[PDB]
RNA sequence: GGCCUGCU
RNA sequence: AGUAGAAACAAGGCC
């Protein structure tokens, strides 16, 4: 079972701010 | 969208959601200091609710006294103490109506428990305020230091055994012309008067109470004197002996039994009621309980409950009541002051609270003061005109139980009637009448009759609705009670005794909430789960397959690769968990004998290892080396009270030799009034002589424990 | 008369004859007659067993006095004056060894050659009454029985005298003699005609002397004597008195029942004040996080590694500067603490071996934020009394504060679906019972509906920060440690990260109660300005350390990042109820099983799955706009998660007193709505109570804020 | 023998003495718990707070010669550092599970039989059968049952008479036993303990726990069977239900 | 600086 | 400064 929250908004935020991206990864 | 939890209750009906309204996850509000202003503020309460009483000035303690009973009738809604003591004694006499012989059988039970009570049963209790050190000392060490002194002192009739022989040395001490004490500080004798000793006797000592739930003030909590617990034990037996007769008292029972009690009135009163009449249920609550049961209603129970009984019972009953009417609160730690100027701290003893100026107080210590000022005698207050905090919560709930008694459709004369069940500071109330009016009348006349027997129903915190959905403390009802979890909720964590006790504790309370507050399968899975991590993290047993580094790790993970059937190892030794929903009610170290090691076996529940301490909620336990007993504080040893250890260790000593005389010692207490020393040598002389007479021992071995048996008796009578 | 006993005995006799009325618990001064016959007894029974020895052989030597010898043999062994324990324990003893019937009474000696017990009495009735009374109570009598009357006259059962007859005139000569001083005395009749009541015993327990005194003192006003009052109760009869005072009382004395109605319940007044600021020990919604992928979990590693390899992977720091100081402290100091715990990681980092645990240097800017120094000196009272300043210490209601909109938000946000796993539960028996087949398949909708909440990361940083600080001020409790704040999850991928918010500075935690406080500098990561709420930021001095490079849906996008540096402490109790956080998982999910249950008993099936998956029946949780907003089985779980771990992030006493005085309300709303036409007695004073406890807590205003929201909701 | 030479020992000196002549056998019990460590008011706040410090175990003073001073890293596991009022030394748990791992090692073949309850519940447990699960709604009512399995049919004191005449027969006191099947019980017992090694007061426990018979109020809804009340968490729920047939 | 205490 | 809320901590006792 995966969760899913039809408020999900997966794209709707261009980055999330607590955990983002930063790192070349 | 802004989620809003508390939007739940517009589909949840309030009661079966109503776990969700009880932040029991938080830390618990604590004092932070003296409670010592909370305690003058009960003192001036408690002769604030009486000020209307008569007062007066008692002729042995020299301290004033108010005496609010048969006092003017309240006008006015707010709390009053003054009970009538007419209205009491007839409360009390359609009680014993209604239930022929309570009071005799009661008597009766109680009788033969204090002619058969032991001096030991003092020892099992709290905190108490020991009279010769001005402290507070576990109930077993001021009992010893109590029985020292009224040995030293001349008072010897204790030596008998039983309580009620103790309660006479209590009393004929008294009358001393003056008491002595030998407290250290090489150790000094201070010698107390009359009145100086019986102050002392009667005080009591206020601590504030901590982690109190559901209320944004804190309060103050007292503990009574050694010489009063006797009497207050022998109250309270008759109290719990006549409850337990009661069907409408609450009190001297489980939770499970109170749901079964309230759900049986429930369906007394809303079933059997005809179409046409109506009911109304009032789930009330007692304001300012303490402040207004006054000890004289107490004794004026006490003379009534033993009519016709033996003198000496209804004086040793009777000797609580009247050593709780004149009690002295003694104030507490006392304040403490500050400097912002200067950068320094200081520290009043309350004593001087009677002498020392008010230009250092707030706006409103000060007044306290100034209005404590005049009952202060000798650092303590009198506080006659109530109780400070149960300690006859029996007897209350008695006196609930008879108002509530009071209006069975015999004694209301009325078509209205009334039942319910009463515990101590909370009721519920089932009215019942053919029309609104008739509900109103009835719930007036309860409140009035109350208000005669000195007792106020908090108006703030009570409401009236149709029978069915109430609440009784905290057991809420919607056609069948329902279960909150959330009150249960801080037993889940690891108690803190030790390994193996935690480990059945944790099981033993998840098993008792899935039977008694409906938790379900797998949240009861997961509670399991979460317990476990807890105590692993908590103990430092990890699982050994794991790199956790800890200061146990090491040989934890060195046991783990010594081990053959990995999968037998306690949890507490990092062995795989192996508890579900259907193994809950087996001990681990029972549920593992399968699958565990000889060796390790063995090496585990040894009798012979050192971390054993020959044992001490009903969690089921298995003796084991994970047993063992934490530490203590050892914070003595910069205080003066050095001395006291040594004590403790000879004491030590000289019991487990004892144990080692007479093998049922540990079991049941030993019994007997001859001295330590006789009974070991009388033993060892028996046991020589039937050894002798049938066994191994022989002549020359009988001599020689003879002769030395005959040397120690030489010793003893020097 | 007690010159009698005491001196025609002996000292040895008189007293155990003392020892044994005191275990009885008589007094000697008042049954004197008793204790003479105690002690008359116990000389009986003594000159009987005394000057006998057995030997080898069934025979004795009967010695005269001071003959011993090493085959002492005693040819008796007394039973009487033992005391009951003592004396029950030889008995049983000798009947055990030799096997004989224990009598049911205690005897008085012992035959060791013959092995069968004697009874010895001293009477002052007639002697055949008393003979036949003690023979008829020895049941099944195996034991000699033998009467020693003062007059002379003797008896026994089959006039067996097993003694010799030298020591029976020796005793009839005692005996003789003390019925000769006994009658020069003249007590003789009076202990003759005062056996009846000897063996009965009864309690004189008594009221005398100053405990009188009290006792004439504590009664009703107008009774005098203790006495008196007792008489009076005694006499007591109902006569209408409780009928009779009601009428006389005063009929403004009622309990008016004011019905609650739709209209009758009005908004809560919140208090009006500055607006709250944030009181966490650690930043909620903005939480930064440089995480690093690694296999590990839990525990795993060494604390101080993991966060400098963490710091090692973001290369964009710069020279900090502060961007919103902290209006009320010495912010260069924070300012510096930051350049020291850099350096000093930089330091770590250079070394070979990585220690467990860090100890900062104790310098001025740490010694400051940590406050150390300033408690004022402890003094006594002799000296410091005429101080012009003191005074008591400032005790006062807590200052006022408003409701800022930033909680809603931080609320909100702590019930979102991550994209990663918070926690990792260990493995359970395995499953044999149908229940725990089903229980494995709830339990595993649970744990993902939950496990990807935030309000679990929250539980887990909670914890893990108690956790290191309780066991870092419990060892060093003298030096400033170093403790790194570590999280570990798995993402969407199952790939294992751990991850660095900040840094946390212990100072000097020497705790003695359980509420003193231990200091420390806390240090965090983030990426929000605090020029948007600065009236949030109140307690914090922000500075400005690096700008990071994150990619998004648009790509490289640059913004500043920001180091929150506070003071702040916690006490060894909060420290304890925050390690011990894990319980809101427990208490939302037993909500929700409990509603689930609640369900599948009217539908006879289990409904988790399609209550789950099939996003049926759905709950009104929330407030938009558009009115209030439904949420599914799922939604529900995190909301209560979040409110239990807001309730434990926030705990305050007006927590606890505002949810009991709502609670009422809140049921007596419910009985409304339920049509059982509620009542209250003086809703005034409940409304009241309630919005004394709203004072300042952020938590505490936002509940007041959505039970306002409920009860415009609710009653339309 | 070496009892009466320890008491000589101890009334030697003169505070032993003064306390073994002053007190009686009734102070026992006080003298037993005086002591001035109080109660624990929050056992979990100090038991978290205590395993972080080095030594929170006390162990008797035969720790010192029967376990070393540090393993094989050379972490302590035990300190001759003594408890507040007691003899006993200080201890770290490195020191239990040194014991678990390297402590001598014994015979347990008894302990099935002192723990018989236990072990008699895993039996039944583990020969038992389950069956489908229902979901129906179940009308709890509470009623007061029996929770032990085998009780004996003794009152409290009864038993605790029973115990202390089968393990200390000199200490019997005066009661003496009067029902026909006391006798027959306690015959039953003292033949199976004919010869026991371990101590008297665990057997007395043991005897106690299978002996007494318990009462609690629970709400039970099909079957009141002490054997079905053991596993009463199991077979009964808010909705669900469960056929459960305990092994016997 | 040394000793002692982390519910006394 | 900071925790905290009707009173406290922000180390205490002794040589």
């Amino acid at each position: 079972y995966s969760p899913t929250s039809p408020s999900y908004s997966p794209t709707s935020p261009s980055y999330s701010p607590t955990s983002p991206s930063y790192s070349p990864t | 969208m802004d989620v809003n939890p508390t939007l739940l209750f517009l589909k949840v009906p309030a009661q079966n959601a109503i776990s969700t309204t009880f932040p029991y996850t938080g830390d618990p509000p604590y004092s932070h200091g003296t409670g010592t202003g909370y305690t003058m503020d009960t003192v001036n309460r408690t002769h604030q609710y009486s000020e209307k009483g008569r007062w007066t000035t008692n002729t042995e303690t020299g301290a004033p006294q108010l005496n609010p009973i048969d006092g003017p009738l309240p006008e006015d809604n707010e709390p009053s103490g003054y009970a009538q003591t007419d209205c009491v004694l007839e409360a009390m006499a359609f009680l014993e109506e209604s239930h022929p012989g309570i009071f005799e059988n009661s008597c009766l039970e109680t009788m033969e428990v204090v002619q058969q009570t032991r001096v030991d049963k003092l020892t099992q209790g709290r905190q108490t305020y020991d009279w010769t050190l001005n402290r507070n000392q576990p109930a077993a060490t001021a009992l010893a230091n109590t029985i020292e002194v009224f040995r030293s002192n001349g008072l010897t009739a204790n030596e008998s055994g039983r309580l009620i022989d103790f309660l006479k040395d209590v009393m004929e001490s008294m009358d001393k012309e003056e008491m002595e004490i030998t407290t250290h500080f090489g150790k000094k004798k201070q010698r107390l008067n009359k009145r100086s000793y019986l102050i002392r006797a009667l005080t009591l000592n206020t601590m504030t109470k901590d982690a109190e739930r559901g209320k944004l003030k804190r309060r103050a909590i007292a503990t009574p004197g050694m010489q009063i617990r006797g009497f207050v034990y022998f109250v309270e037996t008759l109290a719990r002996s006549i409850c337990e007769k009661l069907e409408q008292s609450g009190l001297p029972v489980g939770g499970n039994e109170k749901k079964a009690k309230l759900a049986n009135v429930v369906r007394k009163m809303m079933t059997n009621s005809q179409d046409t009449e109506l009911s109304f249920t009032i789930t009330g609550d007692n304001t300012k309980w303490n402040e207004n049961q006054n000890p004289r209603m107490f004794l004026a129970m006490i003379t009534y409950i033993t009519r016709n009984q033996p003198e000496w019972f209804r004086n040793v009953l009777s000797i609580a009541p009247i050593m709780f009417s004149n009690k002295m609160a003694r104030l507490g730690k006392g304040y403490m002051f500050e400097s912002k100027s200067m950068k320094l701290r200081t520290q009043i003893p309350a004593e001087m609270l009677a002498s020392i100026d008010l230009k250092y107080f707030n706006d409103s210590t000060r007044k306290k003061i100034e209005k404590i000022r005049p009952l202060l005698i000798d650092g303590t207050a009198s506080l006659s005109p109530g109780m400070m905090m149960g300690m006859f919560n029996m007897l209350s709930t008695v006196l609930g139980v008879s108002i509530l008694n009071l209006g069975q459709k015999r004694y209301t004369k009325t078509t209205y009637w009334w039942d319910g069940l009463q515990s101590s500071d909370d009721f519920a109330l089932i009215v019942n009448a053919p029309n609104h009016e008739g509900i109103q009348a009835g719930v007036d006349r309860f409140y009035r009759t109350c208000k005669l027997l000195g007792i106020n129903m908090s108006k703030k915190k009570s409401y009236i609705n149709r029978t069915g959905t109430f609440e009784f403390t905290s057991f809420f009802y919607r056609y069948g009670f329902v279960a909150n979890f959330s009150m249960e909720l801080p037993s889940f964590g690891v108690s803190g005794i030790n390994e193996s006790a935690d480990m059945s504790i944790g099981v033993t309370v998840i098993k008792n909430n899935m039977i008694n507050n409906d938790l379900g399968p797998a949240t009861a899975q997961m509670a399991l789960q979460l317990f476990i991590k807890d105590y692993r993290y908590t103990y430092r047993c990890h699982r050994g397959d794991t790199q956790i580094q800890t200061r146990r790790s090491f040989e934890i993970k060195k046991l783990w690769e010594q081990t053959r059937s990995k999968a037998g190892l306690l949890v507490s030794d990092g062995g795989p968990n192996l508890y579900n929903i259907r193994n809950l009610h087996i001990p681990e170290v029972c549920l593992k004998w399968e699958l565990m090691d000889e060796d390790y076996q063995g090496r585990l529940c040894n009798p012979l290892n050192p971390f054993v301490s020959h044992k001490e909620m009903e969690y089921d336990a298995v003796a084991t080396t994970h047993s063992w007993i934490p530490k203590r504080n050892r914070s003595i040893l910069n205080t003066s009270q050095r001395g006291i250890l040594e004590d403790e260790q000879m004491y030590q000593k000289c019991c487990n030799l004892f144990e080692k005389f007479f093998p049922s010692s540990s079991y049941r207490r030993p019994v007997g009034i001859s001295s330590m020393v006789e009974a070991m040598v009388s033993r060892a002389r028996i046991d020589a002589r039937i050894d002798f007479e049938s066994g191994r021992i022989k002549k020359e071995e009988f001599a020689e424990i003879m002769k030395i048996c005959s040397t120690i008796e030489e010793l003893r009578r020097q | 008369m007690e010159d009698f006993v005491r001196q025609c005995f002996n000292p040895m006799i008189v007293e155990l004859a003392e020892k044994a009325m005191k275990e009885y618990g008589e007094d000697l001064k008042i049954e004197t007659n008793k204790f003479a016959a105690i002690c008359t007894h116990l000389e009986v029974c003594f000159m009987y067993s005394d000057f006998h020895f057995i030997n080898e052989r069934g025979e004795s030597i009967i010695v005269e006095s001071g003959d011993p010898n090493a085959l002492l043999k005693h040819r008796f062994e007394i039973i009487e004056g033992r005391d009951r324990t003592m004396a029950w324990t030889v008995v049983n003893s000798i009947c055990n060894t030799t096997g004989a019937e224990k009598p049911k009474f205690l005897p008085a000696l012992y035959d060791y050659k013959e092995n069968r017990f004697i009874e010895i009495g001293v009477t002052r009735r007639e002697v055949h009454i008393y003979y036949l009374e003690k023979a008829n109570k020895i049941k099944s009598e195996k034991t000699h029985i033998h009467i020693f009357s003062f007059t002379g006259e003797e008896m026994a059962t089959k006039a067996d005298y097993t003694l010799d007859e030298e020591s029976r005139a020796r005793i009839k000569t005692r005996l003789f003699t003390i019925r000769q001083e006994m009658a020069s005395r003249g007590l003789w009749d009076s202990f003759r005609q005062s056996e009846r009541g000897e063996e009965t015993i009864e309690e004189r327990f008594e009221i005398t002397g100053t405990m009188r005194r009290l006792a004439d003192q504590s009664l009703p006003p107008n009774f005098s004597s203790l006495e008196n009052f007792r008489a009076y109760v005694d006499g007591f009869e109902p006569n209408g008195y409780i009928e009779g005072k009601l009428s006389q009382m005063s009929k403004e004395v009622n309990a008016r029942i004011e019905p609650f109605l739709k209209t009758t319940p009005r908004p809560l007044r919140l208090p009006d004040g500055p607006p709250c600021s944030q009181r966490s020990k650690f930043l909620l919604m903005d939480a930064l996080k440089l995480s690093i992928e690694d296999p590990s979990h839990e525990g795993e590693g060494i604390p101080l590694y993991d966060a400098i390899k963490c710091m090692r992977t973001f290369f964009g720091w710069k020279e900090p500067n502060v961007v919103k100081p902290h209006e009320k402290g010495i912010n260069p100091n924070y300012l510096l603490a930051w350049k020291q715990v850099l350096a000093e990681l930089q330091d770590i980092e250079n070394e070979e071996k990585i220690p467990k645990t860090k100890n900062m240097k104790k310098t001025s800017q740490l010694k400051w934020a940590l406050g150390e120094n300033m408690a004022p000196e402890k003094v006594d009272f002799d000296d410091c009394k005429d101080v012009s300043d003191l005074k008591q210490y400032d005790s006062d209601e807590p200052e006022l504060r408003s409701l800022a909109s930033w909680i809603q938000s931080e609320f909100n946000k702590a019930c979102e679906l991550t994209d990663s796993s918070w926690i990792e539960l260990d493995e359970i028996g395995e499953d044999v019972a149908p229940i725990e087949h089903i229980a494995s398949m709830r339990r595993n909708y649970f744990t993902a509906e939950v496990s990807h909440c935030r309000a679990t990361e929250y539980i887990m940083k909670g914890v893990y920060i108690n956790t290191a600080l309780l066991n870092a001020s419990c060892a060093a409790m003298d030096d400033f440690q170093l403790i790194p704040m570590i999280s570990k999850c798995r993402t969407k991928e199952g790939r294992r990260k751990t991850n660095l918010y900040g840094f946390i500075i212990k100072g000097r935690s020497h705790l003695r109660n359980d509420t003193d406080v231990v200091n420390f500098v806390s240090m965090e990561f983030s990426l929000t300005d605090p020029r948007l709420e600065p009236h949030k930021w109140e307690k914090y001095c922000v500075l400005e350390i690096g700008d990071m490079l994150l990619r998004s849906a648009i790509g490289q996008v640059s913004r500043p990042m920001f180091l929150y540096v506070r003071t702040n402490g916690t006490s060894k109790i909060k420290m304890k109820w925050g390690m011990e956080m894990r319980r809101c998982l427990l208490q939302s999910l037993q909500q929700i099983e409990s509603m689930i249950e609640a369900e599948s008993s009217v539908k006879e099936k289990d409904m988790t799955k399609e209550f789950f998956e099939n996003k049926s029946e759905t709950w009104p949780i929330g407030e938009s706009p558009k009115g209030v907003e439904e949420g599914s089985i799922g939604k529900v779980c995190r909301t209560l998660l979040a409110k239990s771990v807001f309730n434990s992030l926030y705990a305050s006493p007006q927590l606890e007193g505002f949810s009991a005085e709502s609670r009422k309300l809140l049921l007596i709303v419910q009985a409304l709505r339920d049509n059982l036409e509620p009542g209250t007695f003086d809703l005034g004073g409940l409304y009241e109570a309630i919005e004394e406890c709203l004072i300042n807590d952020p938590w505490v205003l936002l509940n007041a804020s959505w039970f306002n929201s409920f009860l415009t909701h609710a009653l339309r | 023998m070496e009892r009466i030479k320890e008491l000589r020992d101890l009334m030697s000196q003169s505070r032993t003495r003064e306390i073994l002549t002053k007190t009686t056998v009734d102070h026992m019990a006080i003298i037993k718990k005086y002591t001035s460590g109080r109660q624990e008011k929050n056992p979990a706040l100090r038991m978290k707070w205590m395993m972080a410090m080095k030594y929170p175990i006390t162990a008797d003073k035969r720790i010192m010669e029967m376990i070393p001073e540090r393993n094989e890293q050379g972490q302590t596991l035990w300190s001759k550092t003594n408890d507040a009022g007691s003899d006993r030394v200080m201890v770290s748990p490195l020191a239990v599970t040194w014991w678990n791992r390297n402590g001598p090692t014994t015979s347990a073949v008894h302990y099935p039989k002192i723990y018989k309850t236990y072990f008699e519940k895993v039996e039944r447990l583990k020969h038992g059968t389950f069956g489908p699960v229902h979901f129906r709604n179940q009308v709890k009512i509470r009623r007061r049952v029996d929770i032990n399995p085998g009780h004996a049919d003794l009152s409290a004191k009864e038993a605790q008479d029973v115990i202390m005449e089968v393990v200390f027969p000199n200490e019997v006191g005066a009661r003496i036993l009067t029902s026909e099947s006391q006798l027959t019980i306690t015959k039953e017992k003292k033949e199976e303990l004919q010869d026991c090694k371990i101590s008297p007061l665990m057997v007395a426990y043991m005897l106690e726990r299978e002996l007494v018979r318990k009462t609690r109020f629970l709400p039970v809804a099909g079957g009141t069977s002490s054997v079905y009340i053991e596993v009463l968490h199991l077979t009964q729920g808010t909705c669900w239900e469960q056929m459960y047939t305990p092994g016997g």
